[PDB]
RNA sequence: CAGAAAGCCACGGCUAACUACGUGCCAGCAGCCGCGGUAAUACGUAGGUGGCAAGCGUUGUCCGGAUUUAUUGGGCGUAAAGCGAGCGCAGGCGGUUUCUUAAGUCUGAUGUGAAAGCCCCCGGCUCAACCGGGGAGGGUCAUUGGAAACUGGGAGACUUG
RNA sequence: UGAGAGUUUGAUCCUGGCUCAGGACGAACGCUGGCGGCGUGCCUAAUACAUGCAAGUCGAACGCUUCUUGGAAAGAGGAGUGGCGGACGGGUGAGUAACACGUGGGUAACCUACCCAUCAGAGGGGGAUAACACUUGGAAACAGGUGCUAAUACCGCAUAACAGUUUAUGCCGCAUGGCAUAAGAGUGAAAGGCGCUUUCGGGUGUCGCUGAUGGAUGGACCCGCGGUGCAUUAGCUAGUUGGUGAGGUAACGGCUCACCAAGGCCACGAUGCAUAGCCGACCUGAGAGGGUGAUCGGCCACACUGGGACUGAGACACGGCCCAGACUCCUACGGGAGGCAGCAGUAGGGAAUCUUCGGCAAUGGACGAAAGUCUGACCGAGCAACGCCGCGUGAGUGAAG
């Protein structure tokens, strides 16, 4: 049951936020396995700042990304490029 | 298959127990605080097939599986003997 | 206290009732069984294979996981067939 | 519209800051030395000055200064400190030398020592903290390969102890 | 990156104690108003808890019932069976000197639906019941009786052993032992759900179901080494130590039974007594090393106290149960009800420590063919000068005082 998930920084009125890829047995910051990625919550367009090595690499394990990482890694295509190389593979 | 076991060349010091004797390894290290080297032991309880190796003898051993009352050494080679 | 799992109080209490007969058939089968084998006259194949029917049964269409009916069959057939 | 936006403890030495008067063995100050007691920069007022600074005094606790537990880093004639003296089990340390060994020791390669941590490089929040990217640190670690001077194990030798 | 200063005497040199100048109050300012940036806030009673919130979801598994519109069916609603989750998430440090923690390791003594991979497959029935209608006992909680009914609910029969031994064969390892092929004895299913072509069709795509082998995720066992004070704490142990066999266990094993012996651990500190949750880490030091274990993160343990299991693969279970004990509320007095060390909020203790605001918009859970529903997690808001950023309270000129 892995599964890559988003993290909070905020501090009071203006957050940070980062992806985060782990076991979705784990607290959200809480533990993980490794690492993947993160996007800046102000400052629209904000900054799309992705690994989009591990995604694929770690979707051969076989995980199921949330509803902002298929919104915002389809931005990038990612999620196309998932049935796109799996599908077709 | 990728890893046996630690072996350590102690010495026989009891066998007075059946399929069992008493190998004794020895090392020496530092102190944690001071320079010099200390010297220490312990004792590591061997299962034997009948009691092979007599009193000062000198094994190897290996460990295999907790097979009594937490005891996890076999022998290996009966090296040179005590006269 | 108590919010919705009363149902699964009630539902574990049907599974205590239904498992405890599955449960007291295979010991009483199996007891059936090995009366039988120290005894040494007739009926010691109907009951044999009545005996392993009824650890896998419980088995399957009940439940250890698969391992002791496994270690009694193991047991079973190196005693008697 | 300069308008709403200024507060803290002492001044005998250690440790920048003086006067006038009163109580004048007493009312009371002491971090420690130490004041007083009619001529107090020490008791008390009042003004003068001083150092932090919308934060500044007191109280308690932890490390230093402490070489005042000294491995780094102290010594026992008189200062605190050699048992009243011998004999010896275990233990600590051992004369010279040839060959071997490689346990200690030195050296390479590999896996690991979570992330945020501290530091350094780079960057953004008007700078700043906060956040981001990259590696050094934490092994007295595990496997694997050498080195054979010194210590340690095995075989012989010598005469000074 | 290592600063010394006073104080023993009439004066001197040594040795020596006491005190001070630095920084590390997680929480007492008697002053005062700028804090609007970043963070923190019961450490004493693991003391007792009013008030509300903190776990539900599935109608494409399946029967029944209350409404907008006597035949009408979409949407809505009510209960129940049945399925998955309540073992995650949040709190506390009472216990624990031990493989509890840190680090290095072992699985030829180990187990797992929840995500993919591979192959085998994947029928016909029964017989009750809830719900449902009526009555009995009920103060109530809740019991009881009769009758009827569905399923992916329950329950027996057919088919494969590929698992599992045992045999032969070859190959190898550290003792057991392991690896490939061929063969001797028994074993399942939801046979179900949706949508299309629907001219008998009955073929279906998907979602499910079962068996055997894999990867990955999670849990468990053992082993070397390391972190505490007392020797005005020197002996301790009998299932103990080993062997035999059996039971039992996911798994090895005195884990447990029966027999044979008397073995085991200790001056390197066994056993005993006291204190303490452990770690990554820190506003101390020149450095060697001393002090603290809050944030925030990891591991372990605990749920008024002590036992015990059941369902579930996973618990001996924090808002699950059973019994014993203490304590509290009702009882029509026969009997019943309860456990905030979850979030705020309450009374006591104390030198001392805050709001009973909204939403899942952000994110993360839980179920599902879907909108969706819940979340005191979390997002954020309203307090305490509680500590650190970075700036403020005018500037240039202007006196014989």
């Amino acid at each position: 049951a892995v599964k890559i998930r988003l993290k909070r920084m905020g501090s009071k009125k203006s957050p940070f936020y980062r992806i985060v890829v782990a076991d979705s047995r784990s607290p959200r910051d809480g533990r993980f396995i490794e690492t993947v990625g993160t996007y800046n919550p102000l400052k629209d367009p904000a900054e799309v700042v992705l690994k989009e090595d591990l995604v694929l690499d770690w979707l051969s394990k076989g995980a199921q990304p949330s509803d902002t990482v298929r919104n915002i890694l389809s931005k990038e295509g990612v999620m196309k490029k998932h049935h796109e190389a799996k599908n077709v593979k | 298959e990728r890893n046996q076991r630690k072996v350590y060349q102690g010495r026989v010091v009891s066998d007075k127990m059946d399929k069992t004797i008493t190998v004794v390894v020895e090392t020496k290290k530092n102190h944690p605080i001071y320079g010099k080297r200390m010297k220490y032991s312990k004792k590591y309880k061997a299962h034997d097939e009948n009691n092979t190796a007599k009193v000062g003898d000198i094994v190897k051993i290996m460990e295999t599986r907790p097979l009594s009352a937490t005891k996890r050494f076999r022998l290996l080679e009966v090296v040179e003997e005590a006269v | 206290n108590i919010e919705s799992a009363i149902k699964r109080v009630r539902t574990s209490a049907n599974a205590n009732a239904k498992n405890s007969s599955q449960t007291n058939a295979m010991r009483t089968a199996i007891k059936k069984f090995e009366e039988a084998v120290a005894a040494g006259a007739d009926n010691v194949d109907a009951l044999y294979n009545e005996a392993v029917k009824a650890v896998d049964m419980a088995a399957t269409k009940g439940l250890i996981h698969k391992n002791k009916a496994n270690r009694d069959k193991i047991r079973l057939s190196k005693l008697a067939k």
